[PDB]
RNA sequence: GUGAACAGCCUCUAGUUGAUAGAAUAAUGUAGAUAAGGGAAGUCGGCAAAAUAGAUCCGUAACUUCGGGAUAAGGAUUGGC
RNA sequence: CUCUUAAGGUAGCCAAAUGCCUCGUCAUCUAAUUAGUGACGCGCAUGAAUGGAUUAACGAGAUUCCCACUGUCCCUAUCUA
RNA sequence: GCAGUCAAGCGUUCAUAGCGACAUUGCUUUUUGAUUCUUCGAUGUCGGCUCUUCCUAUCAUACCGAAGCAGAAUUCGGUAAGCGUUGGAUUGUUCACCCACUAAUAGGGAACGUGAGCUGGGUUUAGACCGUCGUGAGACAGGUUAGUUUUACCCUACUGAUGAAUGUUACCGCAAUAGUAAUUGAACUUAGUACGAGAGGAACAGUUCAUUCGGAUAAUUGGUUUUUGCGGCUGUCUGAUCAGGCAUUGCCGCGAAGCUACCAUCCGCUGGAUUAUGGCUGAACGCCUCUAAGUCAGAAUCCAUGCUAGAACGCGGUGAUUUC
């Protein structure tokens, strides 16, 4: 197999969970629920919404 | 006159009537025919639906696409803790049928046996079986003239065997009894197989291996009273219907002035036995054994256990079979796994599966994590724990 | 008498011709 | 499919019934494909032919140059919308519905196919694969 | 009080708490709803339902009894501090 | 030319709510239309205050098409009282 | 409407490969008439929707027999109702005509199946308009537009669900009988091979998928939200913060569990006996002949294997059977 990579949060994805979202012109993102899908699909940025990884590398959460 | 234009039936009708189950456990109406040349075992065996999970293996099928590639499947996991045998059972040929001729039991049967018998057992003196028991105390020709019976008559012998559901999460703590018949030769060594098995367990994997075709026999999951729509799957009225529109319009001509038995009617849907063929083995598991889910490809220490054990059922301790495809009934419940009546050639059997990847997530939700320590490792440290 | 027991007038309904 | 097709395919999830409106991925000078009818279809009372990724059907074009319209003529769908799952196990869709005009051997109308297109089209159709430059 | 408003919604004065109840949550109903992909292929018939909606600014055709058509059609903006 | 007769359908209009034949013929609209619209007129049986023709605005009137919208439908599912 | 008999002739020659005149014998009640037997102190009427079953005069699929059948393609005939026979534009339509898919888009019956199942578009009350006819009131199997579709709680039938009595109670079984199910196509290979001058161009076995149908299932995906679970927003109210009430579930976003979807996944058995037919041996009829005796192979056929129910008046095995 192979892990994938959420392209909203982050998280892994294992196969078999989540979906695949090809954008019109040549890009395809990887989600591991309905919930970082549908905030993608409402033009949420990622930078914002406080529980993705991508949150937690600018606000210099972790360490 | 004729319909409007020629549609296929609703329904199938072989499957009636479409009454409730007289058991929750499903009674086993054939057995694979016996075979002298093949040694003594068993033909069936007795487990608990755990729940499912998904696997990752590679497909071996020349002439496909996926050929040397990876699939996902969903698959079943079947508790199965080991069978105790508490007597014999023989059965002569008769013109009207098979009939039962002489039963005989264990010296000593465990309260989980007893607790069978009894539907007040913290009210009675728990005297099943106290009379039974003194004919093993003489030098034990009460019990050699029962059992040499069995072996001049009685061309059909079957096993009694009982579950230990003290070793499974559910709390109902009561035995399942049932008949099992022995598949081999020489009708004497049938009886001597079950004399030396009294009061003894007989693992899952002394009858069941890898890669073998089986059959599911169980209830299925109830759901009660049901409407036409549902329970036959009838087109529905338009929105303009008076009185009604999840209803069947025309039930039947006026001449024969009565309602046929092959029209779709409302009633009880689901509670009936069904027997599913044609099962692949994926998994012969051991209770005894750490890193059920660990696999040759994923080498991680894990059990079988979703995070937070199954979802109403609890976490597996002892063996298991797991099982490619879908299962007939819901979880905690009784089932039947049965070796298959004729040999499949067909190229779906007689391939060996080895799989990659046991899916591990929690079932209460979408799980991101597959063992505890990988959760503690993406997420780092915590305010509770630190 | 009220609005139901409709029998007589019709669209298409009895006492036709 | 039918005819031209050069293998079997998969069974995958049917977004598009007789009377849908699709974009027209190539160059041949149509802008949108009315779906009339559908190639190798099944016969259920009261159930619409419906189309998947791959499958070869019947359509006319709405909006176009003027010598493309008022005909019917065969096409091949590209792309799809509904979310279909694969047998590795990932529920892929695409963001609209795109075909392209095909004869009834299989070549296409036009040249250039712009935009992705699905794997098991490129598989079926040899020539759409030929014209295709990104695939999935 | 909100708002253009005797609209809808909430509250004060004042007045009621009166319509046989209890226990469960099958089918079929009545009333209210939500649905992936397609978008009238349904049907005698877009029936029913959905969408549009206030204000401000921009823009507004054929035709005409020159008064209209016109809120034509079609777009943008709207909080808090 | 001429029969009969008080005089023989003028200006306009039409398979129109008026055309039996008829699903009239041609064009247009659709992948496909006994529908719709525009034309053709020996019109069974159009026609001038029995008012004819044309008309902006208006219509809980009768129809066709298009855009948008949607469980009408493909194909049903779930929830609340 | 359908099927025979005869065979003048057509078919390049050749009546029956296939058609077939002039005649003549029947069948059918899915057409329309004829009749007026039942019903006018009422049997609710056309079409469509929806749903079941039956018929064969067989459209497709199965197996065969013939051709003026090389292959391919097709036509005709036999056994056959097991299993299928569609999506749309127009019309109230039945009927019909086109577009398209498909292995195929066969014909019919069940009070011209089916209104206490639906719909009310057509016809067939009362309103109103037009044309023709009538002095007029009015007429028209002419056109046009609008017009209330009532009741089951009874009996039976059907779908499910209990249940007295067989000493009591409990467990494990047997199977009389009834029902039964799968279906069709494509691709690869066979093979550009057999066949054919060329052009063209298969089939058996094997493999991979798909069409329609059925039985289950919820790992994943999607749907559903009264988990009123969390967060957000508007108006108003509790002096403010905090925390909440109300707006007939206030609205919005996410949302487990449960339910559910060819909108998700899995699965759907193999033996015997036969029809048509092709044979073997072999008479009748010294010869000849699949048939007369006997016997072999043989269809989506039938019966079993398997699957579902378990006679509540069918049965078996086994455990325990009370002292105030």
């Amino acid at each position: 197999m192979k892990v994938e990579i959420d392209s909203f949060s982050g998280a892994k994805i294992y196969p078999g969970r989540g979906t695949l979202f090809v954008r019109g012109d040549s890009k395809i993102f990887r989600f591991q629920n309905s919930k970082s899908a549908s905030l993608f699909k409402q033009r949420k940025n990622p930078r914002r919404i406080a529980w993705t990884v991508l949150f937690r590398k600018h606000h210099k959460k972790g360490i | 006159s004729h319909r409007k234009y020629e549609a296929p039936r609703h329904g199938h009708l072989g499957f009636l009537p479409r009454k409730r189950a007289a058991s929750i456990r499903a009674r086993v109406k054939a057995f694979p025919k016996d075979d002298r040349s093949k040694p003594v075992a068993l033909t069936s065996f007795l487990g608990y639906k755990a729940g499912m999970t998904t696997i990752v293996r590679d497909l071996d099928r020349p002439g496909s696409k996926f050929h040397k590639r990876e699939v996902v499947e969903a698959v079943t996991v079947v508790d199965t803790p080991p069978v105790v045998v508490v007597g014999v059972v023989g059965y002569v040929e008769t013109p009207r049928g098979l009939r039962s001729l002489t039963t005989v039991w264990a010296e000593h049967l465990s309260d989980e046996v007893k607790r069978r018998f009894y539907k007040n057992w913290y009210k009675s003196k728990k005297k099943a079986f106290t009379k039974y028991s003194a004919k093993y105390a003489q030098d034990g020709a009460g019990i050699e003239r029962e059992l040499a019976r069995i072996k001049k008559y009685a061309s059909v012998v079957r096993v009694l065997v009982h579950t230990q559901i003290r070793k499974t999460p559910l709390a109902q703590k009561k035995a399942h009894l049932a008949e099992i018949q022995l598949n081999g030769g020489s009708i004497s060594e049938k009886v001597d197989w079950a004399r030396e098995h009294f009061e003894k367990t007989v693992a899952v994997d002394s009858v069941f291996e890898q890669n073998e075709m089986i059959d599911a026999i169980a209830v299925t999951k109830g759901h009660g009273f049901e409407g036409v729509t549902h329970r036959w799957g009838t087109k529905k009225l338009p929105r303009k219907t008076h009185r009604g529109l999840r209803k069947v319009a025309c039930i039947g001509a006026w001449h024969p002035a009565h309602v046929m038995w092959s029209v779709a009617r409302a009633g009880q849907r689901g509670y009936h036995s069904r027997t599913s063929i044609n099962h692949k083995i994926y998994r012969v598991g051991k209770g005894d054994d750490e890193a059920n889910g660990a696999t040759s490809f994923d080498r991680t220490k894990k059990t079988i256990t979703p995070m937070g054990g199954f979802v109403h059922y609890g976490e597996i301790k002892n063996d298991f079979i797991m099982v490619k495809g879908c299962i007939p009934g819901n979880r905690k419940r009784i089932v039947t796994l049965r070796k298959s009546l004729y040999t499949n050639t067909s190229r779906k059997a007689l391939e060996e599966v080895s799989l990659k990847w046991i899916d591990t997530a929690s079932k209460f939700g979408k799980g991101r994590f597959q063992t505890p320590a990988e959760k503690h490792a993406f997420m780092g440290t915590l305010k509770k724990d630190l | 008498r009220g609005r139901g027991r409709g029998r007589g007038r019709g669209r298409g309904r009895g006492r036709g011709r | 499919s039918g005819n031209g097709a050069q293998g079997t395919k998969f069974r995958i999830s049917l977004g598009l019934p007789v009377g849908a409106i699709m974009n027209c991925a190539d160059n041949s000078g149509a802008r949108n494909l009315y779906i009339i009818a559908v190639k190798g279809s099944g016969s259920r009372l009261n159930r619409l032919p419906a189309a998947s990724l791959g499958d070869m059907v019947m359509a006319t074009v709405k909006k176009g140059k003027p010598e493309l319209r008022k005909k019917v003529m065969p096409a091949i769908v590209v792309r799809q919308a509904k979310s279909w799952r694969r047998r590795d196990g990932v529920f892929l869709y695409f963001e609209d519905n795109a075909g392209v005009i095909a004869n009834p051997k299989g070549e296409m109308k036009g040249s250039a196919i712009t935009g992705p297109v699905g794997k098991e089209c490129a598989d079926l159709w040899p020539r759409v694969a030929s014209n295709s430059g990104v695939v999935v």
